[PDB]
């Protein structure tokens, strides 16, 4: 049919006319394909004869259809396209299965979609096409279309705006009936019975008939499972599709990667997934062919995964009318894992978060994150934040956010001990550390070089200077108090004048990228009690001009 | 009426940003005060034909619980820029920022006016739905509407006529409109000033626009001064951090010597060990700490330039922050304190965001120190401007120190 429906006015950009791109000349077996091809559209009114009165011409080609027993018909839209006006996006999202409400679904699917709905008038003269004459001699037959063609721009746009407004007056009536419509097909789904539902499909299919929209008999493919978007859709449940680990014995880059990519798919619905190991393996340029030997922790951690997906995990439907749970716990390094779910255990989304986010991040830090991200997928998917059951203590929480200097909230959250607890590493002291040796920590390099020396002075007279090869002015900074905590006590009192070095301590960081930092922090862990000031780098102060002096001092 | 015909700012096109999800009530809310806006033929549901996009979010009236439509014209005014400032701009009155001043949402006043015809598919905002599950509700205005700095502008010809006789009969009470909000200032007593804001309401009530509360005093506003200690102890590490902070007041506020409080008592002394005093420096800290309470000297608002509004944690419910054009160049600094972090902050945004529009008649751009997904997601949970003004985020550098 073609449903009586209005049709979407539509136009090419401004400053623009449409497509006139000549038609190669095609063979006659192809010729003879359109001929038998459009003659037939004509008939059902999808296409109609125009003369050369039409200055738009779009270039048509035909190819073997399955195994080749009937032709299609390609009409690179290309031209027209890049001069057609910008729509609306047909989808800015896709319904989380997680998030659906849990008795009858069943899928119709719209034949002829495109096909069955009307293109805006003032717009068809420029789906003008032609159809070659045996070797361009005679003209050729010149059609233009009346619905919407299949390559074009807007018609996933227009399609949908109508199958939606054909809609309204039957969701209207049904209220009672889901409808969800992804692109050609439409998922219904209700709380009747078998016989009540297809009782209601049929008024829908009646319903859609009465607006020129045909649909499937008695091959409504409802009969869940639902294999969509990745899911196995069921009525009571739902999960990914089937995965399996294909076990073999050298793996490729390109094995790594689809590997890591269903596993990440996977850790939806099935907890634990770890890709650490696995992704460490994808680093550096390296061909796509190219086979990499598993290292020891890769090889064992194919094997948990291995083990998680032996046995079918299914995730449960979403409930309004109870809260949504969401406890995280810390797999392994800068690694977090969580689930969501209402009732004690029936999971209804699972998840993974490792961001790293720079360098210098703590574990406090890294859950905030965590936090935030599933904060934001809840509202999406479920319209609500969940109460979140973190491994941390609301003493390490609140210590933490109360001196931190970022901005920092976190909805309604209780502890759950749930081992490896959260916590922050080591605290650095507000008032000096009296009794306690005061390290003047230093540092400098030539730039044309990239020679400096690092080094220290306390006030017990001692003076080290050890000297550093290809070191920026920083890590100089960086490295000069590293000694004053090599060579100094469980108690000490630091004096820098880098507020790169200043900034990077006092942001508590428990790991990090660089490996001086890292280092850093070991002691800081292993110190019983730091102090760190800062002053102006330089200026010459009683105390850094000193250690400055020896510092810069040759090698500056 | 007629339509006062309006255009973009040629070489540019309409706004095209996404809309932010929603929770559930927040939905419901709109698609409630949309389906009414709806009757009453204020907006029209449109097609996919429209490329564009503007956000929109469901914020609280004034602490009451009946939600109203925020639309984030964020973009398209500055899309617009040149029509709502050079063309129909609106002056600032350098009075107002001089006893009391009360704002007034003159708002529900523009959806009488119609809007071009050939402007409303920049208007376009969509409803979204949870998780997806439905194509999302599309509109446009077919009216003037409220966050679009162009709305006052046009409207800016019959608020007039309204204000008028008000006008002519006080001579010395100001008015200024800024997007959405009539200020009225006046040296009244709050009790004379009160009333007359009463006689105002009255005025505008006869022209079809209602209204509230909410009093500023602009001339109590106050700069906040860069505080030195004095302690009667004294520490070589606290003799440091003071020479730390003088130092930093050297980049700004020009004169400040710290010449002899330098090299005091230096050498290479442990931290704890208390310290005497000097003459030179008892007068230096007095000599200078005198010049920390003063505007810096230099500094002028300049019209064409950028107002810059950055703010740091300073613990315990304590937020500082400043307002300058160029680094370190404050036109006005300034304080706020007395649940959540992000609670208090978007408070402060707003505070500072209106005194900003009381004293140069534009809204500053904040660099807030806050993770850009956390404020995003629960900003418009305690907004209640009617106003959003621009901000990036940025990481508080060991600065705290200072107050400023
Ligand atoms: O709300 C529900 N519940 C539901 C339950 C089981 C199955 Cl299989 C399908 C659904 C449904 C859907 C869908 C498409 C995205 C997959 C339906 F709309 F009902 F079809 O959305």
């Amino acid at each position: 049919p073609i449903s009586p429906i209005e049709t979407v006015p539509v136009k090419l950009k401004p400053g623009m006319d449409g497509p006139k791109v000549k038609q190669w000349p095609l063979t006659e077996e192809k010729i003879k394909a359109l001929v038998e091809i459009c003659t037939e559209m004509e008939k059902e009114g999808k296409i109609s004869k125009i003369g050369p009165e039409n200055p738009y011409n779009t270039p048509v080609f035909a190819i073997k259809k399955k195994d080749s027993t009937k032709w299609r018909k390609l009409v690179d839209f290309r031209e027209l396209n890049k001069r057609t006006q910008d729509f609306w996006e047909v989808q800015l999202g896709i319904p989380h299965p997680a998030g659906l409400k849990k008795k009858s679904v069943t899928v119709l699917d719209v034949g002829d979609a495109y096909f069955s709905v009307p293109l805006d008038e003032d717009f068809r003269k420029y789906t003008a096409f032609t159809i070659p004459s045996i070797n361009n001699e005679t003209p050729g037959i010149r059609y233009q279309y009346n619905v919407l063609p299949q390559g074009w721009k807007g018609s996933p746009a227009i399609f949908q705006s109508s199958m939606t407004k054909i809609l309204e007056p039957f969701k209207k009536q049904n209220p009672d009936i889901v409808i969800y419509q992804y692109m050609d097909d439409l998922y219904v789904g209700s709380d009747l019975e078998i016989g009540q539902h297809r009782t209601k499909i049929e008024e829908l299919r009646q319903h859609l008939l009465r607006w020129g929209l045909t649909t499937p008999d008695k091959k409504h493919q409802k009969e869940p499972p639902f294999l969509w978007m990745g899911y196995e859709l069921h009525p009571d449940k739902w999960t990914v599709q089937p995965i399996v680990l294909p076990e073999k014995d050298s793996w490729t880059v390109n094995d790594i990667q689809k590997l890591v990519g269903k596993l990440n798919w996977a850790s939806q619905i099935y907890p634990g997934i770890k890709v650490r190991q696995l992704c460490k393996l994808l680093r550096g340029t390296k061909a796509l062919t190219e086979v990499i030997p598993l290292t020891e922790e890769a090889e064992l951690e194919l094997a948990e995964n291995r083990e998680i997906l032996k046995e079918p995990v299914h995730g449960v439907y979403y409930d309004p009318s109870k809260d949504l749970i969401a406890e995280i716990q810390k797999q392994g390094q800068g690694q977090w894992t969580y689930q969501i779910y209402q009732e004690p255990f029936k999971n209804l989304k699972t998840g993974k978060y490792a961001r790293m986010r720079g360098a210098h991040t703590n574990d406090v830090k890294q859950l905030t994150e965590a936090v935030q991200k599933i904060t934001t997928e809840s509202i999406v998917i479920w319209g609500k934040t969940p109460k979140f059951k973190l491994p941390i203590q609301k003493e390490t929480w609140e210590t933490w956010w109360t001196e931190y200097w970022q901005a920092t909230w976190i909805p309604e959250w209780e502890f759950v001990n749930t081992p490896p607890l959260v916590k922050l590493w080591y605290q650095l002291e507000k008032e000096p550390i009296v009794g306690a040796e005061t390290f003047y920590v230093d540092g400098a390099a030539n730039r044309e070089t990239k020679l400096g020396k690092a080094g220290y002075v306390t006030n017990k007279g001692r003076q080290k200077v050890v000297p550093l090869t290809n070191t920026t002015n920083q890590k100089t900074q960086l490295q000069a108090i590293y000694l004053a905590l090599q060579d100094s006590g469980l108690e000490v009192n630091i004096v820098t004048d880098s507020q790169y070095a200043l900034g990077i301590i006092q942001a508590q960081p428990d790991k990090s990228e660089s490996e001086l930092v890292n280092q850093i922090i070991e002691q800081l862990i292993k110190k019983e009690k730091v102090y760190l000031a800062w002053v102006p780098a330089h200026k010459g102060i009683g105390g850094n001009e000193q250690v400055d002096k020896l510092v810069s001092a040759g090698i500056r | 009426i007629e339509t006062v015909p309006v255009k973009l700012k040629p070489g540019m096109d309409g706004p095209k940003v996404k809309q932010w999800p929603l929770t559930e009530e927040k939905i419901k809310a709109l698609v409630e005060i949309c389906t009414e806006m709806e009757k009453e033929g204020k907006i029209s549901k449109i097609g996919p034909e429209n490329p564009y996009n503007t956000p929109v979010f469901a914020i609280k009236k004034k602490d009451s619980t009946k939600w109203r439509k925020l639309v984030d014209f964020r973009e398209l005014n500055k899309r617009t820029q040149d029509f709502w400032e050079v063309q129909l701009g609106i002056p600032h009155p350098a009075g107002l920022k001089k006893k009391s001043v009360t704002v007034l949402d003159v708002g529900d006043a523009y959806f009488s006016v119609p809007l071009d015809e050939d402007f409303r598919k920049y208007t376009a905002f969509t409803i979204p739905s949870i998780n997806n599950e439905t194509p999302g509700i599309r509109y446009q205005y077919n009216v003037l509407p409220q966050g679009w700095k162009g709305s006052p502008a046009i409207f800016q010809s019959s608020m007039t006529k309204i204000l008028e006789p008000f006008k002519k009969q006080n001579p010395d009470i100001v008015i200024y409109q800024y997007m959405d909000d009539l200020y009225v200032g006046s040296d009244l007593e709050i009790g004379q000033h009160r009333t007359k804001i009463e006689e105002l309401r009255q005025h505008l009530l006869r022209w079809g626009l209602t209204t509230p509360g909410y009093e500023l005093h602009p001339d109590k506003w106050t700069v906040q001064p860069i505080v030195l200690p004095e302690k009667d102890s004294w520490t070589v590490n606290d003799i440091q951090k003071l020479v730390g902070k003088l130092n930093w007041a050297s980049q700004i506020y020009p004169g400040i010597k710290v010449r002899q409080l330098c090299k005091l008592l230096r050498g290479t002394k442990a931290l704890t060990e208390v310290i005497p005093l000097t003459e030179e420096a008892e007068l230096e800290l007095a000599e200078n700490r005198e010049i920390l309470k003063e505007p810096v000297h230099g500094v002028y608002y300049d019209p064409s330039k950028d107002l810059i509004a950055e703010i740091q944690k300073q613990g315990q419910g304590q937020w500082t922050y400043q307002i300058y054009q160029e680094p370190f160049k404050n036109l006005k600094t300034g304080k706020y304190a007395r649940t959540n972090d992000v609670k208090q902050l978007t408070e402060a945004v707003q505070k500072i965001t209106t005194e900003s529009i009381v004293i140069w008649g534009k809204t500053p751009k904040f660099k807030l120190p806050i993770q850009k997904e956390t404020w995003e997601t629960w900003w418009t949970e305690y907004w209640q401007a009617t106003w959003i003004p621009e901000w990036e985020f940025v990481n508080t550098p060991p600065l705290v120190k200072l107050w400023y």
